[PDB]
């Protein structure tokens, strides 16, 4: 059963099709929180303190949002950005909302002897200590990528829903214990 | 402290456009502005909100001049 510790989501990624043409320079000019820098990259970035997130707007009618803790919060942040864009004078719409990625982390509160794990799971558990302290493990059900550390913490990424993170954690836990 | 007041007055003047921020200061990169925001928000979210509300007239020469003067003053007095 669980050790009483539930994985905690740390970032959520979502995007929408705005459905209208936009001008990067106009948005940069008319918005307080907009940042624009075509000499480096041709896109406008966006920031709001609630939900705490960073987003980008593109002239093609696209938006990406990240930094939220939950998928509903990322959708709220994205809709706030769409509201700002609409009130800036652009006929934007909230079309084709999708969640791309979300990151979670957890802990087991015991030391991890990584050498045994790499010696029993080398096929998928990529361990290399030199360049990077943490172990890297990719597993299939679902298609998640994991990072593992000696202190007992774990980082999980590549999921779309929190159920995937929970399932992956529950599957790995017996392997972590032994 | 005075440099903190400068980020606050800048972002009041122009908003949270870290690229233009880092350009106007002489040796502060955008990453430094981001790190400073990430440090200060917890205690100065109120000041960030006030600055967002404080849409101060952003003049090029006025701000460049007051910058140069107060940097010189701080360097001399520090």
């Amino acid at each position: 059963g669980p050790s009483g510790i539930v994985p905690q989501l740390q970032n959520i990624v979502s995007t929408v099709n705005l459905g209208c043409k936009l001008d990067l320079k106009t948005i940069a000019l008319r918005a307080r929180n907009a940042e624009y820098n075509p000499k480096r990259f041709a896109a406008v970035i966006m920031r709001i303190r609630e939900p705490r997130t960073t987003a980008l707007i593109f002239s093609s009618g696209k938006m990406v949002c990240t930094g939220a803790k939950s998928e509903e919060q990322s959708r709220l942040a994205a809709r706030k950005y769409a509201r700002v864009v609409q009130k800036l004078g652009f006929p934007a719409k909230f079309l084709d909302f999708k969640i791309q990625n979300m990151v979670g982390s957890c802990d087991v509160k015991f030391p991890i002897r990584l050498e045994g794990l790499v010696l029993t799971h080398q096929q998928f558990s990529s361990y290399e200590p030199e360049l990077f302290p943490g172990l890297i493990y990719r597993m299939i059900k679902p298609r998640i990528v994991l990072l593992i550390f000696v202190s007992g913490k774990v980082v999980l990424t590549g999921a779309k829903v929190r159920a995937e993170i929970y399932e992956a954690f529950e599957n790995i836990y017996p392997i972590l214990k032994g | 402290n005075k440099e903190t007041d400068m980020f606050f007055l800048a972002i009041s003047m122009v908003g949270t456009d870290f690229s233009m921020i880092g350009q106007l200061f002489p040796h502060r990169a955008r990453i430094e502005i981001k790190n400073k925001f990430k440090r200060e928000e917890k205690t100065n979210g109120w000041r960030i909100d006030k600055a967002f509300q404080e849409k101060r007239p952003f003049d090029f020469d006025f701000f460049a001049h007051l910058l140069q003067k107060v940097l010189a003053e701080e360097e001399k007095r520090k």
